[PDB]
């Protein structure tokens, strides 16, 4: 039973994660200025 | 060649190729791809299929009956043109074929169509099976084709088709193909079902056979290593295909190892062929022909025999054993299986040329119209 | 990918592939005179850091020929200015590099005799050569002023780390 | 102490990280080599020695292992593939019994794998887990489904899906792997060969041609931490060197090293390889006199090779991973390259089809999340603390009558 | 000691008469090419087996065809440490078959390991060398377990050795 | 002791030509190539492919210059040429197993196929409709026909099989052949008639090589008992069998008649002989060893080698014989049975070796061949 | 290496790099770092109710009720002293580092971190060494169950004190093997005479033992250790409590690289057989 | 379902092989009385070639067959080294045939030192009559 079990644990990938709203690491580095990204 | 003067042409349309050629000839004249082209005016046949980077590509025929008429249509006056044939569409008698199980519209659409817009002087149908068996040179058999999407059993009796025995299995080289994809990904190789489907293709028309005992060839495939294959793939990776050769083109016999509910070709051909009359039984089981593309594994017609052996065995005789070898069969495979159908189609334009009732006349379609069509039989 | 000049005027003269762009300089020559803020030599001392190291040039037009041409001097200009140590004797090396005769296209001397064409007569040859050495005085009065650093009056090591870079695996001096 | 958590191991080219399940960030990142005496005679495979008394108990792996005197240092992975079998199992052996301090008859394990791997090599580790250390289960992975797991963190509830491209680097070759439905297409697998150590020794040979005072022997170690402190990705060049020339006191930095053999210092300027690095991925002709092709095209190849159904979820999910990708406004520049090219692409096709077609435009999302340097053993710390790991891992039973060839195939997530 | 010789010349001297070999086709299932030592369809394309034997536990049996030969050998194992050794390595080169061409998965009840050697290996190879491989194989299995038992034990001295010191 | 090596993979049959100028061999696969002699070596001139399976039998008709293929797709194919193409024509043989042996007849009317399904197939040409047509001899066949031979009257055949025997045949056909005449062998002609039957009993032996003397009264043959055996029919049907010492033989030829060569498994022709008394002995092998082996390594020096070898026994490298595996096809190479004097060997070592009786005769001291 | 260590190296790392951070004023950084150890232990490293300032070191173990009966507490009081706190939900023993009071000199704090594990079981060696110490006799016997299957019996006499381990091998050649490792031991006082005396037993429990429900079974070894007062006065018992509890992941690791280094050396003979049979080819 | 797959048909086949059998049961072997005479008196060269008469190639009883092995393995296995290859020499090719079938029947079932006394006649017999006998051998139908 490769599908039922693999589904369930799909399910368990989807309801355990979290989300973050932290900044960054990339972003405590200094870098070229924003306004000529376009 | 007729007293007339009027020209005996033989066109076979199989869903990959369309050939034609004349009456009496031992080999085709000319060989086309069907196909219709347009670019991204309107090219049919040959020349659409090596420029086929610029032309959207249209396939008109799936399975043997007609899909798009307009595109047949094209292919049908790119087929009598001066370039290929160069003949005189009111001066020329036309053998066609067709598939069987075929609805009857569409037979009365081909024949309008054939009567109407061309304007043939002599126009006749013919089930392939009874081309097959007049290119054996047979009139009582069994046929069993297996192409591409379906399976067909159909008897033929005494010159003309039996149509309440005929038999249709809805199994065939694409679930072979499916089921080897999962077999082969189940030993770890990383495959897609849409992406490699002209790889295993490929894998399977070279190294797929038959198995005669499965117990026989399971202790061989667990025990040695003799049926270890190599093959190389496009990109440059060589895998080793080993037990899953065999394993395969069972789904033939085990219908349920692809979640298809019902019986196994065997079966099916006993069930036919009990189910006829009892004094033509024994005239039925010397003469079966095997046909079509998937029917060219190695060792299929010694399964075949031995599964017709045991059936027989239990449900007729109920157990007894030394009337065994009073039963006798005969499964006859071809050595010749390329233009078999042409040249039964050629033999029988030939032998059947001058005698009035085998043509269908214009006159009598102009008389009666719709009504000619009860004069096959 | 490289960069390309901008200057093409469908007005401009050709001494064969070439394109006879106008220059501001006070020595003689026979190009026309700018009226203009920039030319090519501006163009190229602007475009040299980013395209000496590239590899694969791919020619859009004729001006970007005679782009190719200075950029291939200006590594020959670095060679002269590694060993100097102050101005004058600067401009003085200069002078006598841009005296001395190179090889022109059509000789084999030249590396890039594919894409380049030759001249057919001896006028051309001629205002060919005249116009290679006014371009080649120009520039290396252009770079005397911006490879030097005021405050120390030494070579710059910012402008001095390229010498070692050849466009696309070439040389006009050669080995 | 009811139940243990599983070890986690990811093995590479230049770094090994290896810790518990359940946590966040892995407890040992080490160099993956192997230091051994070689007091023999050199190149003798017949003299190589015969261990009458422990002589193969004398070794040092991890960073121990650099700059030994009287010993030699062995690399024994060259690719993601291993070489040799026997360093390998006793690395593993320093692995189990030093750092993780695990008794390995008592704990699940979990490792991983390279993309292109053949059911040999799984057959062989196998081998080595279940018959030297006798764990009670095993279970390999595939990285490229566990950084699109790890990639989750940074997307809502209703949008987590299985389906996009994982473009990976690290030290050894570039990686453009698609994925359809945790399945991956492996007949469009595609390489670059630019990483770390191209960007490191192009670093090395500009500062050697530039500055002076760096000694001989700390050169790569220099040139490793100018890379990893000051280093970004500019969106043009010619307007990098104007900035550069006219204001040299903003964007001109100093590096302070300290010398080993004397105990004395020295100061060195950073100039212009802070934008130089990073953009041989987009120009590798600057380094690479082979390969004259972007990552931007590569990526578009890999999609464009791709059936048709599945064509447009991949452009709506493309996941950076591995360490190499760490630099600033990378996701930026690769997002604006590949727009460019689509939008190129379509106004092309919409002007040689005259108004017969019009399709619609495309969404191209490249996504920056916050686990991206070690998404491969967050994935896979994450699958292994469910309850739902112990059923589909292996037992030690099923390689006990069935055999190895349990270990072929996994069931793929 | 005493035995060896004429024991590896029986061998020898049986094995050369055993691999006459040649190519020969299915007459029970069409197009097929089966080696007829596993399948045993048909009785009169079989020979009769035979055994050579040194003392009770060590023998050879040898089994014969048209286009397949079959070979057996018992392992002399003195105690236990020799045979949980012996099980060790012929486990760990039966893992290995597809890379030898010539070794069973698994060997015949009673054995230790079986060869099955086929016609197209002897098309492929010569035949003297498959022999000298045969009783360079028997030769060199005793020698090896010998030096690997020598080497746990001397390996255990100094393990306990350098225990007991520390303490 | 001619030796030439063509090709690393074995070759499974040959045949000549008549002016014996080029030859037809298969490189163990399913196409058939034809080499030429130019100047002083080999070129490939031709090649063949129509098969699908494993190519097992070819033969070369000395006249009409046509050549016959069978091959293990239980199919047949006969290629005559035009303007320099080699163009081929399908038999039907209605068979169900693969086919073994074929052999043209001598006066090229027909020819005989041997295969696997307990049956002899006779193949003649019908020329009112076309095409090649064939008729089957079955009983008292058990298993594979391993090897066939025609009688000089066009009438009579050979066959050996598995089932460790050696018969007699006829095979008479009325539309073709004439009316034949009598033979010591039998007086009753009809097609299929079984006139001999010969074997051991009790003693099991595959019959590998069936061949007929010039005059057709006298049969040899040769099985996997090492054993050769001699049947005469004049003298009420008297069988001769001699044991040998070596390994089974695989050929067998008479070539002239009181003398047999054979070869087979120990890579190297012998001779024997047959006197009218009918006692078969062993004369000597043919292939003397080289030069001596340069005095066979100095027979005093390899006799204490043997014993050097009973202190440190190794293995040769490379055999002294000059075929390095089994020899599986003999064949005559001049003029015909009548008179020989000099044949042709083929191997699984990839190599063809020519021989010349009168080298042999000059080289082996006390050799007669008559 | 030959010989196991003794403290962890998780715990040192961790709080060393703290340390560091805390000693040079940056600021501080959460952490949540949860790990096991030999013989089913868990540890936990944590912050108290999010505070940053505070770092916190907690253990679990299932048989600390029958170490509890010796007097384990007044150990650890002595060992660390005001370290030591009240213990954490669903742990034994915790404790309490503030990083604003720390000492200057850090390597000792670390080092004694390190010995939690150590100083947990130190304490019913130094209970019964006290018995023979002093005299006494008629003690009992004290019984440790320091895994499920496995058993500690520590008894002491007038001369004597006797240690004996049960153990169980999960495999049948690791049988065979321990039986020559420890024939090797029993034989090993050939060469130093102040060695301790080492008897090993198989399927069947020692005499003294056969008051007590010891298993009897194929797979259950029992190994006896005879100390001396040599070993067991108050300067020569901190190295012998530090080799005596760590004996059995000993013998257990040295099991499992003699049987990797035996699959080391089947691959050579494996090569040259492929070698051989590859040279055997007419190429 | 499958209950008609168990059922194996090719053994009933009209067709297949069929072994043809020759002689009666009346064969008994070689008599004991004149061998144990002959070990008796101890005329060993006269034991071995009175044993090798009469061999029980017909009788399809096994007691017979058990009974003939006995009796020439109990008269093969009291031979001094040195008087094998007078005794050896003394036969014809027959006789060399049926020592060497003699000498592998004995090889099945071997006790006490049996082995090395058959390894050196097996090594006689095979310098006389080469490896055609072994040959012969293998391919026999009936077995002694
Ligand atoms: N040698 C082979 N062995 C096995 N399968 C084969 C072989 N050659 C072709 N096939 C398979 O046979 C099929 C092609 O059958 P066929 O040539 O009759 O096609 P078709 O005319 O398009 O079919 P249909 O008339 O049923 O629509 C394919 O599935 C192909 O994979
Ligand atoms: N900002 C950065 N931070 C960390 N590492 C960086 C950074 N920039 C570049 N790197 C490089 O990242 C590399 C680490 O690569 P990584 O750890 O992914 O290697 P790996 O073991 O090959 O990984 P993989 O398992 O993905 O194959 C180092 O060589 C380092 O020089
Ligand atoms: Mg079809
Ligand atoms: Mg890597």
């Amino acid at each position: 039973s490769d599908q039922q079990k693999k589904e369930e644990l799909l399910n368990a990938m989807v309801a355990k994660l979290g989300n973050r709203e932290d900044p960054l690491p990339q972003d405590s580095f200094e870098g070229v200025d924003e306004d000529e990204w376009d | 060649m007729d007293s007339q003067g009027r020209k005996v042409v033989v066109c076979d349309n199989g869903t990959g190729f369309v050939k034609c050629g004349y009456a009496g000839s031992n080999f085709p004249e000319h060989i086309f791809p069907a196909l219709v082209g347009r670019p991204i005016d309107l090219m049919v046949g040959d020349e659409a299929s090596e420029l086929r980077s610029m032309l959207e590509v249209n396939y008109p025929m799936e399975n043997g009956i007609v899909r798009n008429w307009d595109d047949m249509k094209h292919l049908w006056d790119y087929t009598f043109g001066p370039e290929k044939l160069n003949i005189d569409t009111r001066n020329c008698k036309i053998l066609l074929t067709e598939p069987p199980m075929n609805p009857t519209k569409n037979r009365e659409k081909i024949v309008e169509v054939m009567f109407e817009t061309y304007q043939f002087s002599g126009v006749y149908v013919a089930i392939q099976a009874v081309l097959t068996l007049y290119a054996q040179g047979l009139l009582t058999g069994v046929v069993v084709d297996s192409g591409d999407g379906v399976t067909h059993i159909c008897p033929v009796y005494e010159g003309f088709s039996l149509p309440h025995l005929t038999r249709r299995l809805d199994i065939a080289g694409r679930d072979i193909t499916r089921y080897l994809i999962k077999l082969l990904l189940l030993r770890g190789y990383a495959f897609n079902h849409s992406a490699d489907f002209e790889t295993v293709r490929m894998i399977k028309e070279k190294l797929c056979y038959v198995g005669y005992n499965i117990e026989q060839e399971q202790k061989l495939a667990l025990e040695t290593t003799v049926l270890v294959e190599s093959y190389t793939l496009p990109d440059g990776r060589i895998i080793k295909v080993g037990g899953e050769r065999f394993e395969a083109p069972e789904a033939l016999f085990q219908p349920h190892l692809i979640n298809v509910e019902g019986v196994g070709v065997a079966e099916l051909l006993f069930n036919t062929i009990q189910a006829a009359d009892i004094d033509t039984r024994s005239e039925f089981y010397k003469h079966i022909v095997l046909s079509g593309g998937s029917t060219m594994y190695p060792g299929l017609p010694s399964r075949l025999e031995r599964e017709l052996k045991q059936l027989y065995l239990e449900r007729v005789l109920k157990g007894d054993v030394e009337k065994l070898s009073k039963f006798k069969i005969r499964i006859e495979d071809p050595p010749r299986r390329k233009h078999m159908v042409f040249l039964g189609g050629a033999v029988l334009a030939d032998i059947m040329k001058d005698k009035d009732n085998f043509w269908m006349t214009r006159q009598e379609y102009q008389e009666k119209g719709v009504r000619v069509l009860e004069k096959l039989g | 990918p490289a960069y390309h000049s901008s200057l093409m005027d469908p007005d401009t003269k050709l001494i064969g592939n070439m394109a006879l762009l106008p220059i501001r300089s006070q020595f003689k020559g026979p190009a026309p005179r700018e009226t203009k803020d920039t030319d090519i030599v501006d163009e190229a001392i602007y475009y040299f850091k980013a395209n000496v190291f590239f590899k694969n040039y791919e020619i859009k037009n004729e001006a970007d020929r005679t782009l190719i041409y200075i950029t291939l001097y200006i590594s020959e200009c670095l060679k002269k200015l590694q060993k100097c140590n102050s101005k004058s004797q600067g401009e003085k090396e200069m002078y006598t590099l841009g005296i001395t005769n190179f090889p022109i296209p059509g000789e084999p001397g030249f590396p890039l005799n594919a894409i380049y064409a030759k001249p057919a007569n001896k006028q051309e040859d001629e205002v060919m050569r005249a116009y290679l050495q006014q371009l080649r005085q120009e520039t290396g009065l252009r770079l005397c002023e911006k490879v030097f650093d005021p405050q120390n009056d030494k070579p710059s090591k910012w402008w001095t780390c390229f010498v070692k870079r050849q466009f696309m695996n070439k040389s006009l001096s050669g080995p | 102490a009811g139940r243990l958590p599983a070890c986690v191991v990811d093995c590479g080219t230049g770094y090994t990280k290896l810790g518990y399940a359940g946590n966040t960030e892995p407890q040992f990142i080490i160099p993956s080599c192997i230091a051994i005496k070689e007091s023999a005679k050199v190149g003798d495979q017949a003299q190589r020695r015969v261990m009458k008394g422990v002589d193969d108990l004398d070794f040092f792996i991890g960073d121990e292992a650099i700059e030994k005197p009287t010993y030699a240092t062995k690399w024994p992975i060259r690719h993601g593939i291993v070489e040799d079998w026997d360093l390998m199992e006793r690395f593993m052996e320093q692995v189990i019994f030093k750092y993780l301090r695990a008794e390995p008859e008592d704990h699940y394990f979990l490792l991983t794998e390279p993309p292109l791997n053949t059911p040999e090599n799984r057959e062989y580790t196998a081998e080595i887990m279940f018959e030297s250390f006798n764990v009670p289960g095993l279970y390999i992975a595939v990285q490229a489904v566990l950084a699109l797991a790890a990639s989750w963190t940074s997307r809502q509830v209703g949008e987590r899906t299985l389906t996009g491209t994982v473009i990976d680097s690290g030290d050894g070759v570039t990686h453009v792997i698609p994925v359809a439905e945790g399945y991956v297409i492996g007949s469009c697998i595609k390489h670059i060969p630019i990483a770390g150590r191209d960007i490191t020794y192009f670093i090395q040979q500009l500062l050697r041609d530039r500055e002076v005072g760096i000694p001989p022997e700390q050169s790569l170690e220099t040139a490793k931490a100018v890379k990893e402190r000051y280093s970004y990705v500019c969106p043009d060049l010619v307007k990098e060197f104007n900035k550069y020339d006219t204001d040299g006191s903003k964007w001109i930095k100093q590096y302070t090293g300290i010398n080993a053999i004397s105990k004395k210092e020295f100061s060195i300027d950073v100039g212009y390889e802070r934008f130089l690095g990073p953009e041989i991925f987009f120009h590798p002709e600057f380094a690479n006199p082979d390969f004259t092709q972007p990552i931007s095209e590569v990526v578009d190849e890999v999609i464009q090779n791709c059936p048709i159904d599945v064509r447009r979820p991949l452009y709506k999910n493309i996941v950076l991973s591995g360490g190499s990708t760490m630099f600033r406004d990378f996701g930026r520049r690769l997002q604006r390259d590949l727009k460019r090219t689509v939008d190129a692409r379509l106004k092309l096709s919409e002007e040689l089809s005259g108004g017969r077609l019009k399709p619609k435009p495309i969404d191209v999302q490249v996504i920056t999340h916050h686990m991206q340097r070690y998404a491969v053993w967050f994935g896979g710390s994450m699958l292994a603390s469910t309850p739902e790991f112990y059923q589909v891992c292996h037992t030690k039973k099923d390689y006990e009558e069935i055999g190895p060839s349990i270990c072929r195939h996994n069931p793929v997530f | 000691t005493a035995t060896l010789r004429p024991y590896l010349s029986a061998v020898r001297a049986t094995l050369q008469a055993a691999l006459c070999l040649e190519n020969f086709s299915s007459q029970v299932v069409e197009r097929h090419n089966k080696p007829e030592v596993e399948v045993r369809s048909s009785k009169e394309l079989l020979l009769q087996p035979v055994t050579i034997s040194r003392n009770e536990k060590e023998k050879v049996l040898i089994e014969g065809s048209i286009n397949s030969v079959r070979v057996s050998i018992a392992v002399k194992q003195a105690d236990e440490i020799e045979k949980i050794l012996c099980h060790k390595f012929m486990r760990f080169m039966m893992m290995r078959a597809e890379n030898f061409f010539i070794l069973r998965r698994k060997p015949v009840e009673g054995y230790d390991i079986s060869f099955l050697i086929t016609n197209f290996h002897t098309e492929q190879m010569y035949k003297h060398k498959l022999v000298d491989f045969v009783i360079h194989f028997m030769e060199e299995i005793d020698k090896e377990i010998s030096e690997m038992k020598l080497s746990v034990n001397a390996r255990a001295r100094i393990v306990a050795e350098e225990f007991l010191k520390n303490f | 002791m001619s030796l030439h090596q063509f090709l690393l993979e074995p070759i499974t049959c040959h045949a000549w030509n008549r002016d014996r100028t080029q030859i037809a061999l298969s490189p163990n696969n399913h196409e058939v190539h034809i080499y030429k002699k130019n100047g002083g070596q080999w070129v490939k001139a031709h090649e063949l492919k129509e098969h699908n399976g494993h190519i097992t039998g070819i033969d070369w008709a000395p006249k009409s210059d046509r050549i016959v293929t069978c091959g293990a797709d239980r199919n047949a194919y006969v290629w005559s040429q035009k303007d320099g193409v080699w163009k081929p024509t399908l038999v039907i043989l209605r068979i169900n197993r693969a086919a073994t042996f074929v052999k043209w007849s001598p006066l090229e009317n027909k020819f005989a196929v041997g295969s696997g399904a307990r049956l002899i197939s006779v193949c003649y040409f019908e020329s009112e409709n076309d095409w090649w047509v064939s008729k089957h001899i079955k009983k008292p066949i058990r298993s594979t026909v391993l090897s066939l031979d025609w009688h000089p009257n066009n009438v009579l055949l050979a066959a050996g099989s598995c089932d460790f025997k050696c018969r007699v045949f006829s095979a008479y056909i009325k539309e073709v052949d004439e009316k034949p005449a009598s033979t010591p062998w039998g007086s009753k002609m009809p097609f299929g008639q079984l006139m001999s039957e010969f074997g051991g009993s009790g003693t099991g032996g595959w019959v590998h090589g069936v061949s007929f003397s010039a005059s057709g009264s006298r049969l040899a043959w040769v099985s996997h008992d090492s054993t050769v055996s001699v049947a005469d029919a004049s003298k009420s049907v008297q069988v001769s069998t001699l044991k040998t010492e070596f390994l089974p033989l695989l050929s067998v030829s008479f070539v002239s008649e009181n003398s047999v060569v054979a070869a087979g498994h120990d890579c190297c022709p012998m001779l024997f002989n047959y006197d009218d008394r009918g006692c078969l002995t062993f004369v000597s092998k043919l292939d003397i060893p080289k030069q001596s082996i340069q005095r066979n390594m100095s027979a005093m020096e390899r006799f204490r080698n043997m014993d050097k070898r009973a202190t440190t026994e190794d293995r040769n490298t490379a055999l002294e014989t000059l075929h390095q595996n089994s020899i599986t096809q003999v064949s005559i190479y001049e003029v015909d049975k009548q008179d020989c004097r000099k044949f042709c060997t083929t191997g699984i070592d990839g190599a063809m070796t020519i021989w010349d009786f009168k080298t042999l005769e000059s080289s082996i001291q006390g050799l007669r061949i008559m | 290496m030959i010989l196991l260590e003794v403290n962890n190296r998780i715990i040192e790392e961790t709080l060393a790099l703290k340390f560091e951070n805390a000693a040079a004023g940056n600021k501080p950084e959460a952490v949540e770092v949860t790990f096991a150890d030999f013989d089913g232990v868990l540890y936990h490293i944590s912050n108290p109710n999010g505070d940053k300032t505070k770092v916190m070191v907690s253990i679990s173990l299932k048989f600390y009720k029958e170490l509890q009966a010796h007097g384990a507490d007044e150990l650890l009081k002595r060992v660390y002293g005001s370290y030591l706190v009240n213990p954490e939900s669903g742990y034994n023993v915790s404790l309490l580092y503030d990083l604003e009071n720390l000492p200057a000199s850090k390597d000792s704090i670390v080092h004694q971190a390190g010995m939690l594990k150590r100083n947990c079981f130190a304490s019913v060696f130094e209970k019964y060494f006290q018995f023979q110490e002093e005299g006494k006799e008629g003690e009992n016997r004290a019984v440790i169950h320091y895994r499920d299957d496995e058993t500690m019996y520590v008894e002491s006499k007038k001369d004597r004190v006797t240690v004996v381990f049960s153990t169980v091998f999960k495999d049948d050649d690791d049988v065979v093997i321990g039986k020559v490792f420890m024939q090797e031991f029993k034989e090993g006082r050939r060469a130093s005479h102040t060695a301790p005396q080492v008897l090993f037993s198989h399927r069947e429990p020692p005499l003294e033992l056969k008051d007590t429900d010891a298993a009897v079974g194929d797979n259950i070894g029992y190994i006896t250790f005879v100390l001396f007062p040599r070993h067991t006065n108050a300067s020569a018992r901190d190295n012998t409590i530090n080799l005596i509890h760590t004996f059995r992941d000993y013998l257990h690791y040295h099991i499992k690289c003699s049987k990797a280094y035996i699959h080391t050396r089947m691959r050579a003979k494996t090569s040259d057989f492929l070698k051989v049979l590859n040279r055997a080819r007419p190429d | 379902s499958a209950r008609f797959r168990k059922v194996d048909v090719g053994e009933y086949d009209e067709n297949k092989f069929v072994d043809e059998e020759d002689g009666g049961d009346g064969q008994a072997g070689p008599d004991e009385g004149e061998v144990d005479s002959c070990l008796r008196q101890g005329n060993m060269t006269a034991a071995l070639q009175a044993a090798l008469k009469n061999p029980p190639i017909n009788t399809k009883s096994q007691a017979v067959k058990d009974r003939a092995g006995s009796i020439v393995l109990k008269v093969l296995i009291s031979f001094k080294a040195n008087d094998i290859e007078k005794a050896v020499q003394s036969l014809d090719k027959n006789g060399v045939d049926l020592l060497m079938k003699y000498i592998y029947k004995g090889f099945e079932s071997p006790s006490d030192n049996s082995s090395a006394v058959l390894l050196q006649w097996h090594e006689k017999a095979l310098a006389a009559g080469g490896v055609g006998s072994i040959v012969r051998v293998l391919t026999a139908r009936k077995t002694v």
